[PDB]
């Protein structure tokens, strides 16, 4: 996600960590670098999965 | 908000089966719903009035407690009555029952009520007397008492001030020209751009818009440490009246003699720049160019 | 002056009205039974202890201390004609009390103890046996869930379903309530504990369940049947002993 | 940091909720994750804030607290709040609720509480002391130092222009620099932001821009009707001098004293508000932002 | 002022709990019954004497006298409500009393004395069906031989095996315990008494033991297992009537 740095003495103090952490959560739920629970998405590179796989489509 | 359901009757010899709970502080949210019903049919209160009849401890004589009910359904026997602050003024053990009149103007003609239901209102922490400088008081109480204090205190200021203008201003016919030369003097050290100038240094070959803001407790800069201010994140910004001069890669920012400030000068990695003395931070913004140094201005 | 009716603090209000509001100088003093309750066990005892094998829920029957008193030994007679007359009930009836109206209890009139014949201020008692041991609140509509916290399990009064797949399988973990075949595309289906199923609008008792599904279902504190086939709006009332 | 799960009513008793136990000095662990319930059904108090509300000792009328809860689900309702020093002040048991309050600036609009819960606080091997509350004795003695110091600033202020009698009199003959003065501050009220401060509330977060038009006689606002003025359209329209200052959802805009203009307030549902007495207009322009209200200053 | 909750002396722990911490006002007075236990006789009289076919250990009962006061009789009512839910239990539960805190008793709440519907300050009792008579101590992990004073025979509640030799053949010289074709070379087994047997990780109860064996294996103050084939970790817990 695309933050902004937070220093001391910043303009907009509170309004400039309100807007980062939306960001941040934006890409909790939907889009970003991720892979979701929910959603169609693209996954590149090689992928080990050591655990038990279930597909049910 | 919450909703009650009652059923009431007005034959079924109830008198104290159906119990409603409230509490103290429950502005405009608590409504009790009641299903109006005679002889196990629903009752149609058509051209009449509903009425929520309160019958209050200790506070009783001829119109004990009475409310009209707006929010009902005269056609199927339903109505929606949301508790007033009269109604949860009484705090405890009270009765309660709808009145259904059809007054044509001073004296009625037709009045029927519901059986009686048992209205019962718990304290709150506002209902609750709290002992504070060794006496009895409520919240409302120390409230209005507190908000006296600032409407009587600030009326008070406003005329000492007032009173104080006419002794040196209105008596004297030289003392005007005194206080209106200090009130020019100080919107001059305020308002005007003058007695402080800042050299910033740039990369650009031209004129760099710069904008200049000044605040108090910003944040990480309170003298008690983080959130300690009695402002978060900043208190008031200020838009600095700026009076810009241009030379080779250098701005000069001239800005009113108020805004002087003589502290730490911190670059940030892009065009911004700032002088924080304490909690007093002066903020540096400038556009298509890169700040590489800033310093107060010597001759 | 005034001859206003007295209501005492643990009154008792059988079928709506109080008792000693129909009949003057009527005055319930006391009541016993409904502060503590009893369970009946079966023990299959061994060499070591002894292992419990079912464990039963007694009805409980409540004791009313009353007293009832009249100038005229006529008239006395004449008010526990009235007293008898309304007692006795052929059907259950639903009990409120003047210090707990939250709750209703559904009970009968069963016995009285032995009464004088001579002061015309007659203190007895009377027993009144309640089919029921629990005391149920208010009816409550809740969907899906059930997350109020339940005293005792509750069984339910109605099951509101309005399905959205194929079939009907509501389950919770514990029970499984099955219907094959069953109305799809937004059905309303009614499961009424106290009678009844019922299919939209018409009564259909034979055909609406499965053979291996549940009637006789309880709610606990943290009961689940939320699903994506179904719309599930569940009706009981807070059970307490 | 622990965690106390229990589910509150707001229409049924809590009283077959488990035993809330708490220690004495656990400062911010003591976590307590309450579900809300409503007849049943979880109860959504979007739009509300929800407060812990602890009532005092009966027979000391000490302890009461209304606290803001910090973490909290409205959709779900599903609150956490972690005690605090006032909610764990007494050692033994408390009684103890849940508010949920809407609160327009000073205004309260609706207020919902939760049926009253029991919770136990355990000794711990500290004991902290706590003040006797004293709200009234710290506000009046801060009422009366302030009042002490306008009868004394009164007594020591006409004591200063009366011994300074003679020199403001012979301070200017006639009025030379009088005249001179009442020049400058002609223009100092026009040119420069003076006296006239007027406060725009905002939905946005950050500061906008806002830009002070100044015309007469435009549409609609003519004496003698429509096009009825000397210049169809307005007059000349002058770019007011501003000095903006800000602070959260709220932006003052110092002007001229000669703008001053306390006319009817009227909003444009956008970036746009009107100040209009007569024919004179005094318009509001704000850029990335939406005007939600607007008056004048009053401290 | 601090309102703080008294617990007396010999309070009881329903499950975990104090009932005189969960309901203001309550207090436990007294309990009897855990003090002295009386036992069952089977016997066989003759012309002269008579011999005892058998002895049984019927399971106890403990009365607990308690006293519920409040000013209310609304919430007085209520605190019952909060009582009778917290002690009807489905399920058996750990109680533990504040004069012999060591031990810990397994019972349920049985059956509660007749309670008055006046004063607003109630003292009366109710019975606590132990299912077992014994109170146990902690639990306790010993190697091989149990040399503690135990002071009644006492049922295990884990049995670790170790093996070294080809096969198992447990014994103390009372018990047998045997396993034919059981896993050599070192395979631990655990024998859990109050549940079923385990292989190594696997659940294996069908198999484990020969028909030959023993599950009701008792220990006492002097029991020795210690052998040279495996190495035994025995897991009891101390019972006392």
């Amino acid at each position: 996600a695309s933050i902004k740095k937070v220093y001391r003495g910043m303009k907009n103090g509170a309004e400039t960590i309100n807007d980062d952490l939306e960001a941040i959560n934006s890409e909790l739920t939907s889009g970003g670098n991720v892979v979701h629970k929910t959603g169609d998405e693209t996954i590149a590179g090689k992928k080990t999965f050591t655990g038990n796989v279930e597909v049910n489509g | 908000m919450t909703e009650h359901f009652i059923t009431l009757s007005t034959t079924e010899p109830n008198n104290n089966i159906g119990i409603v709970k409230l509490r103290h502080a429950d502005v405009n949210s608590q409504a009790i719903v009641a299903q109006i019903v005679e002889n196990g049919q629903p009752k149609n209160f058509e051209g009449l009035q509903p009425f929520f009849c309160l019958m209050a401890q200790e506070a009783t004589g001829q119109g004990v407690s009475e409310e009209s009910v707006v929010s009902f359904d005269a056609k199927n026997g339903t109505l929606k009555y949301v508790a007033s602050d009269n109604a949860l003024q009484f705090v405890g053990r009270n009765e309660a029952y709808f009145s259904f009149r059809k007054q044509e103007g001073g004296r009625w003609i037709e009045q029927f009520s519901t059986r009686t239901f048992h209205y019962i209102v718990e304290k709150s922490i506002y209902s609750q007397p709290f002992k504070d400088s060794n006496y009895w008081w409520t919240f409302k109480e120390l409230y209005r008492i507190f908000n006296k204090y600032i409407e009587d205190g600030k009326k008070s200021w406003e005329q000492f001030v007032e009173a104080n203008r006419e002794i040196l201003e209105s008596i004297d016919p030289g003392g005007v020209l005194l206080a209106k030369v200090i009130d020019i003097e100080k919107i001059v050290n305020e308002k005007v751009p003058a007695g402080f100038k800042f050299v910033l240094e740039h990369d650009s070959e031209y004129q760099p818009e710069v904008k200049v803001t000044s605040y108090k407790n910003a944040i990480g800069t309170e003298t008690d440490g983080f959130d300690s201010g009695p402002v978060f994140g900043g208190g008031t910004i200020y838009n600095v009246p700026v009076s810009l001069s241009y030379d080779r890669q250098k701005v000069y920012v001239e800005m009113p003699k108020s805004y002087t400030l003589a502290g730490d000068i911190i670059l940030i990695d892009d065009g911004t720049l700032l002088v924080i003395k304490e909690t007093q931070v002066l903020c540096f913004k400038m556009s298509d160019a890169k700040i590489t140094k800033g310093y107060v201005f010597v001759a | 002056y005034r001859n206003l009716p007295f209501i005492p603090t643990s009154a008792m209000s059988y079928d709506g009205a109080w008792l000693e509001e129909l009949i003057e100088g009527y005055q319930t003093l006391a009541v016993e039974g409904r502060e503590m309750y009893s369970l009946s066990f079966e023990t299959q005892d061994m060499q070591v202890g002894g292992v419990i094998t079912n464990v039963k829920y007694p009805p409980r029957e409540l004791t009313i201390k009353y007293k009832l008193e009249d100038r005229d030994p006529r008239v006395l007679q004449e008010k526990f004609d009235t007293l008898k007359a309304f007692l006795i009930r052929q059907e259950d009836v639903p009990i409120i009390f003047n210090d707990d109206l939250e709750y209703t209890f559904y009970g009968r009139f069963k016995t009285a103890d032995n009464v004088a014949g001579d002061t015309n201020s007659i203190i007895s008692s009377f027993t009144v046996l309640c089919s029921d041991p629990f005391k149920h609140g208010k009816i409550q509509s809740v969907k899906n869930k059930v997350i109020e916290v339940l005293p005792y399990p509750v069984k339910p009064d109605k099951l509101s379903f309005k399905l959205l797949t194929e079939g009907l399988l509501a389950t919770d973990g514990n029970y499984r309530l099955k219907s094959s075949q069953a109305k799809k595309g937004d059905f309303l289906e009614f499961d009424f504990q106290t009678g009844d199923t019922f299919l939209n609008g018409k009564v259909n008792n034979n055909l609406l369940d499965l053979d291996s599904d549940f009637k006789n279902i309880r709610l606990t504190t943290g009961t689940d049947f939320s699903s994506s086939n179904y719309e599930l709006t569940i009706q009981y009332r807070k059970a307490v002993l």
